[PDB]
RNA sequence: GCUCAUUAAAUCAGUUAUCGUUUAUUUGAUAGUCAUGGUAUAACUGUGGUAAUUCUAGAGCUAAAAUCUCGACCCUUUGGAAGAGAUGUAUUUAUUAGAUCAAUGUCUUCGGACUCUUUGAUGAAUAACUUUUCGAAUCGCAUGGCCUUGUGCUGGCGAUGGUUCAUUCAAAUUUCUGCCCUAUCAACUUUCGAUGGUAGGAUAGUGGCCUACCAUGGUUUCAACGGGUAACGGGGAAUAAGGGUUCGAUUCCGGAGAGGGAGCCUGAGAAACGG
């Protein structure tokens, strides 16, 4: 419960800087490959 | 159970008819007449389950255990038999064919685009004939034109347009794949693009727009097709 | 019990009526559901498995925009005073879609006063519409389909928009 | 002039007057895209899309309003007879307030989302 | 009531309700309906919506005033977790607005009574009570978006009182600028929460600013607002605002706007000007925000204040447009027009009027006639031309400058196209004539300009154009008067682009005839090739000019008059190397006699001369299939660079029109005769 | 699953689009802005009735926020650093959009002015609401960073839960073609709209499908409409029959219904013989 409380936070916030870290980092494969055409 | 299984008549009444999945259920192949009808290569469905659930063997580079798994055009699939790797291949006389591929072929895969569309949040994509999607696509690319995929992700390694004079494979229609594979190309009434392929003998045969498949170059294609 | 299916026509020719089918549940002719003013009331429908048709039975208010400068509150309805494809369904007060109906438009008013600061001779827009903030009876129109949105959804009508319906009151 | 009924009647475009390219190998003519027309049903500068099928061929009647009729025809081959035989097989399409369409005229049609239970096909140039 | 707990709001209202009052007693539905979360919105809709239904009477809502605000603001004061929290505190805002006008002052000092500004007032500017608390900062935070939301509501509606509601709103921004004056390193989320706070407070204040403009008095407490500004934000305001138009910068613009609270930033000791002009004269600022300042010092500009210090703010502005002279070259076409208003209202006060302001304004016209005026408006080169004719009012006059500006002034005359701006512009430059000491040529031109204008005015002036060719023609201007010739080029330009019977382009043709007489007697290197490259330049062009106009007339005069030219100058080495050169039948007989048929070098005089006949011979057939022979013998007597324009001419024209393809590529296999002839040659 | 049923482009075979739609299941992508204060349903005994049902009533007790033309810039890009930057989809309607350069050029006064098929790169989002989402619900492993030394703010894989698209089997209409004797039936359709227009309702959706008000039209001698078919006959539907002449055999096949009309019901499946 409390125990389970730290890996509930822990996951909620491990996704997020994994995939929104992951949503700007192909986003600047983007920005990097729209400024070569 | 049709002719492009190249299944003998004997052993068996109903054929393994292929679940839901990523292909046409009529270019459709499950796993099981894939190994124990194709390659020889077991004996029973039971066996055959016993491969998917012991993960020696994968498709695209996941293992994905289902006995009916449809299996489209030139798929890799992976197994364990001192390292070896598997593609297939459309072959002129109406029938599959898969052989041995090495892994720096089949790390990649030249699979032709379905459709274009902006999406969601203004960011574009583009979709395949297998059901694979690719976001921030070329903005070069155009319909029934071709991609690599990199098989650990599902970005672009590799792409060419779509033209008259390079090797455009023919999948479909009352013919299904001549090596030659181009002429030309121009438009018909009612639609049907007209396609035109010349092979090695030289004969020259029209084809429609959906059957575009650009598999390579003159000298040079991205396959490893095999000799006859 | 009603049949939206296309084989009860007649032919190009005028074939007669060659009766294939009888009706089954994928060509469902629902009832027409005509709401009316009211209290507001709501109907879920479950067709196809999972799409949840809204039937608006009866309404009260709606979000009608106006379009010169691009802002829509919520007005509490009047009454329906034209429709163009009939004349009954005025005098029912059934709110369809594209029915011209009346709203005393008071927080258009508030905003106006909110925006501007200058009473309405008691940048600037034309004068027929001058005519009834005096009367607190302004024209609306309906945008959305009411019967599967459950919503009431219009516009103020604007400039020759007035100009050829108080021409079709008339 | 444009309104003759009891609605006004506007598109709205999912300039005033939004163009649409058909792809195909089309182009509107300037009378379309600067018109005063609506015409929804119309397949420029409205909802309907153009896409698909294409054919051509001879309008026959324009008798009434906003939807003419097609002569295609073939000198169709009957194997048994080893005979070509011309038969035609009139189908009605949309026509819309852009081309002052007249008998005769070839022209060319393709399927536009089909209107009420026969016009199928709908114009798209002139020649 | 004021506490967010619902039990507790339910208490309050079984409080409410054991209160004797028979208002009250029937306003209970009311309470409880309110008081019910399911029907809130109902509520509103039915028992709090004035000019409707189930309306309160007039002595009942006065009565019951205090509990309808308290439940309201207990609403308000629950927080906004959910997006039915979040609904609900739009729906008491949107509710407050339809009550009252002293009500409205009632809620608003309702939540100034659970704020504290006080002891905050009562000081004259310090935080006496140094409590960091963020339940502190959190009480002034939604004391500020409720206010926020006030003012969303109520943009031109909201009133605030001084004491009640400007007090309180200073109160929390001086405790803001107070705990960003000791905002350590260790508190993050108290620093953070205080900048969202001067965030919340600044837009409040501008958003106040916006609401009142000249409604509210601020005038009184202006002091002490402009003190909370000055010393939070002035310290290093020119240097933060850059990236756009800042809360600041727009409560400054709004400042600006007004005319009450301009003299507000003139009760500040030039402050406000000298930020706002020294972040104009930032090293690396944004556009947007320096439009900003444009308009605020036009509106300064338009509207002089009749007080003190007004010149002081005229002379901080005119250190500004000495800035301005060095901007409006780093900027879209709004900001084109508001620079140029900004300097047409500089010069319609005159206060630049020194000599060394003069020369740095002749600076700025430089500038200006080196900016072309294609993709601004008309109005815009009027204004333009009405501020150079402000400078040549002005009596700064010179004679480098002077003849670098008619340099700029024949260009500008030659590109002309409205009337009434070539009308001002040639005013102008009759003013340039009359200002610029030692300019004849410049008040001869201006004569010529004036004969020009005047046959725009009316067709008598016609005649007297042809009286003044005629003394053109009889003149007499030599090389020297080259730079009045440079005017009379731009007057036969314009007089190519009308169609005045070619008169004028026969008498330029003649007066180029007895330049090129005057410069082939003078023989020095000098002055002769720079009156020969004034006429290269001004033919040249003109020949292109006539090689795409259908003016036979423009055509055979510039035939005459490069006949004429050839003959006479000569003078270029390039001119040398293709000197190989001196109805439809009698053109296709010349062609085929002509020197393609004795020459393979000569591109250049070739393509200038007769493929502008071919293209004219390809929109009108025989004539047509002669100047393929033409261009045959054409592609023989050219070079390797010129056939490949010619055919990259003819490739592109094949693709694009669709008028005649196998003409066209007709005309390319003519030229692949030649070219596949010369290859043969070379193998 | 069972028995009775032929309407001759009718089922069916497909040449095709569904940017006009639906989809549980198949894959591929896919977000963020008090260690239960709280209701758990859950059963149980304990008497009864009724001829009688899986008939039944009543009683008690279960520091939740990162991003920036980025910047005043400094002193280096290992960089950090003022802060007008503001940053959830779902429904459901509106308002605003969704080119020129470095030129392999002619030409230049040998700088570089005349800079798309003259090197080459290609333009043509939101203000409101609704009977949103509460914006990882779970889980197996690990037993870590370091003092906030507390049963701590912790993550490495978290297999798996959800949101929205494409794909997939599922059909819905529909494009055309593929059939039999016939003109000793020449006109038929409005004689259930017959043909279109627009609007509205309904539909998952185009739709005359239905309704409203208009215009009167559409298909034909190239045969519209009409008479014949155990259509147990057709369909390459299917291997073959290693010679039973052309098939001995394989299957699709024409429908309605569960005593009979009438209406309703849930499921991605259905007007169910599982109500």
């Amino acid at each position: 419960r409390l125990q389970r409380k730290r890996h509930q936070r822990a996951l909620k916030v491990r996704n997020a800087q994994a995939q929104r870290e992951a949503a700007a980092e192909y986003a600047q494969l983007l920005a990097k490959r729209l400024s070569e055409r | 159970a049709p002719h492009h299984w190249l299944l003998d008549k004997l052993s068996g009444c109903y054929a393994p008819r292929p679940s839901a999945g990523p292909h046409k259920l009529r270019e459709s192949l499950p796993l099981i007449v894939f190994l124990r009808n194709r390659l020889k290569y077991a004996l029973n469905g039971r066996e055959v389950k016993a491969i998917l659930m012991q993960r020696h063997v994968k498709v695209d580079g996941k293992v994905r255990t289902d006995t009916t798994y449809p299996a489209g055009f030139m798929d890799v699939i992976t197994l364990d038999a001192t390292n070896e790797n598997f593609r297939l291949v459309y072959d002129v006389k109406g029938r599959f064919a898969v052989h041995r591929i090495t892994d720096e072929e089949a790390s990649y895969k030249l699979g032709k685009v379905k459709k274009v569309q902006l999406g969601k949040k203004g960011v574009p994509y583009v979709v395949t004939h297998d059901g694979r999607t690719i976001r921030y696509p070329d903005p070069n690319i155009k319909v029934n034109d071709t991609v690599k995929i990199d098989l650990a992700s599902g970005k672009i390694t590799d792409f060419i347009k779509f033209d008259a004079g390079k090797l455009v494979y023919v999948t479909g229609g009352r013919n299904l794949g001549r090596i030659g594979t181009i002429v030309h190309k121009e438009r018909h009434d009612g639609g049907f693009d007209l396609v035109h392929i010349k092979d090695s003998l030289d004969n020259t045969f029209v084809t429609r727009l959906n059957n575009v498949f650009v598999i390579g170059e003159q000298g040079k294609p991205y396959i490893s097709l095999p000799k006859g | 019990g009603i049949s939206r299916d296309s084989r009860h026509k007649r032919s190009a020719t005028g074939a007669k009526r060659a009766q294939f089918r009888k009706k089954r549940k994928f060509e469902l002719g629902r009832q027409p559901a005509n709401t009316k003013i009211g209290a507001k009331r709501i109907h879920s429908v479950r067709t196809r498995g999972g799409n949840k048709k809204y039937r608006a039975l009866r309404i009260e208010t709606g979000n009608f925009s106006w379009a010169s400068e691009g802002i829509s509150k919520k007005t509490r309805i009047a009454g329906v005073v034209y429709h163009p494809s009939n004349n009954e369904l005025v005098r029912t007060n059934t709110l369809t879609k594209a029915a011209i109906v009346q709203i005393d438009a008071t927080p258009f008013r508030q905003w106006f006063e909110a925006h501007y600061g200058q009473t309405l001779g008691k940048a600037k827009i034309e004068s027929s519409v001058e005519s009834q903030f005096s009367a607190g009876r302004l024209y609306a129109c309906i945008s959305s389909r009411p019967g599967q949105s459950g919503r009431c959804d219009g516009y103020i009508l604007e400039g020759e928009e007035l100009a050829f319906y108080l021409r079709r009151l008339t | 002039t444009v309104q003759s009924e009891r609605a006004f009647q506007k598109q709205p475009h999912i300039t005033k007057r939004w163009y649409k390219n058909a792809g195909l190998g089309f182009k509107t003519p300037k009378t379309a895209i600067e018109g005063s027309y609506i015409d929804k049903k119309c397949p420029f500068t409205g909802l309907v899309s153009i896409r698909g099928k294409i054919l051509t061929g001879t309008v026959v009647s324009t008798k009434m309003h906003r939807t003419i009729v097609i002569r295609r025809a073939y000198l169709h081959y009957i194997p048994k007879y080893n005979r070509y035989e011309k038969r035609h097989k009139n189908v009605p399409v949309h026509v819309s307030p852009a081309f002052r369409v007249q008998v005769g005229d070839i022209v060319t049609v393709g399927q536009c989302r089909p209107i009420s239970k026969t016009v199928r096909f709908n114009v798209v140039k002139v020649s | 009531l004021g506490s967010r707990n619902t039990d507790v709001q339910k208490l309050a209202l079984d409080a409410l309700l054991a209160y004797k009052n028979p208002t009250l007693n029937k306003y209970r539905d009311n309470l409880k309906n309110l008081l019910d979360d399911t029907l809130f919105k109902d509520e509103i809709t039915t028992f709090l919506t004035e000019n409707g239904s189930q309306s309160i009477k007039a002595e009942d809502e006065k009565v019951v005033m205090p509990y309808v605000l308290r439940i309201f603001f207990g609403r308000a004061q629950v927080p906004p977790t959910s997006g039915q929290k979040r609904s609900r505190k739009i729906a008491v805002i949107s509710v407050l607005p339809n009550f009252k006008k002293p009500y409205i002052n009632d809620f608003l000092s309702l939540a100034s009574e659970r704020l504290d500004y006080n002891y905050f007032f009562g000081n004259s500017h310090q935080i006496n009570s140094s409590k960091a608390t963020l339940k502190t900062i959190r009480r002034m935070t939604g004391f500020v978006n409720i206010v926020n939301s006030t003012l969303s509501v109520l943009r031109t509606n909201f009133p605030l009182h001084t004491n009640s509601v400007l007090q309180p709103l200073i109160y929390s921004i001086a405790m803001a600028y107070y705990v960003l004056d000791t905002e350590s390193t260790e508190e993050v989320h108290l620093r953070k929460m205080a900048s969202n706070l001067r965030q919340q407070g600044l837009k409040c204040l501008s958003s106040v600013f916006e609401f009142v403009g000249n409604t509210f008095d601020w005038s009184t407490s202006m002091e002490d607002i402009y003190a909370v500004v000055v010393k939070p934000r002035i310290s290093h305001f020119s240097d933060e605002n850059l990236q756009q138009p800042s809360s600041l910068l727009r409560l400054f613009l709004y400042w600006a706007h007004n005319p009450s609270l301009y003299q507000f930033l003139y009760y500040d000791e030039f402050a406000t000007a000298t930020a706002l002009m020294d972040t104009i004269s930032n090293q690396h600022v944004k556009e947007a925000v320096i439009g900003p300042i444009i308009e605020a010092a036009d509106s300064i500009i338009r509207n002089p204040v009749n007080d003190d210090h007004y010149v002081d703010l005229v002379t901080l502005i005119c250190t500004s447009c000495l800035k301005i002279l060095p901007s409006l070259y780093v900027k879209d076409s709004n900001s084109i027009s508001t620079f140029l208003n900004l300097l047409v209202s500089i010069t319609e006060m005159g206060f630049i009027q020194d000599d060394h302001v003069r020369s740095r304004l002749i600076s700025s016209l430089i500038s200006i006639l080196k900016g072309k005026l294609k993709k601004l408006q008309e109005n815009d080169t009027q204004k333009i031309l009405k501020i150079l004719k402000l400078i040549v009012f002005n009596y700064n006059c010179s004679w480098s400058d002077i003849e670098e500006l008619y340099t700029t002034i024949s260009s500008l005359f030659k590109t002309f196209d409205e009337r009434n701006l070539r009308v001002s512009l040639t005013e102008l430059f009759i003013e340039l004539g009359r200002k610029v000491p030692e300019l004849e040529s410049i008040s001869k031109l201006v004569a010529d300009l004036n004969s020009y204008s005047s046959s725009r005015m009316h067709e008598y002036d016609f005649p007297r154009i042809l009286s003044t060719f005629k003394g053109l023609i009889e003149d007499g201007y030599k090389s020297y008067s080259e730079l009045e010739w440079l005017p009379l080029l731009f007057t036969f330009l314009h007089f190519i682009n009308n169609k005045e019977e070619l008169a004028l382009r026969t008498n330029a043709s003649h007066a180029i005839m007895k330049f090129i007489d005057f410069i082939n007697e003078k023989p020095n290197l000098n002055e002769a090739s720079k009156s020969i490259s004034m006429l290269k330049d001004i033919l040249l062009p003109n020949i292109r000019i006539g090689l795409r106009d259908s003016l036979e007339e423009v055509q055979s005069e510039y035939v005459s008059v490069l006949s004429y030219m050839v003959k006479n100058t000569k003078y270029f080495t390039d001119f040398e190397d293709m000197a190989i050169l001196l109805q439809l039948h009698r053109r296709q007989r010349a062609i085929k006699r002509l020197g393609e048929h004795a020459h393979q070098l000569k591109d250049n005089s070739i393509s200038h001369y007769l493929i502008p006949m071919i293209e004219h011979y390809v929109f009108s057939r025989n004539i047509g299939n002669e100047t393929q022979i033409a261009i045959g013998g054409l592609a023989q007597h050219m070079s390797w660079n010129q056939y490949k324009a010619l055919l990259r001419r003819y490739i592109s024209m094949l693709k694009t029109k669709p008028n005649q393809m196998k003409q066209a590529v007709q005309l390319i296999v003519q030229l692949s005769v030649p070219l596949r002839e010369t290859l043969r040659i070379v193998r």
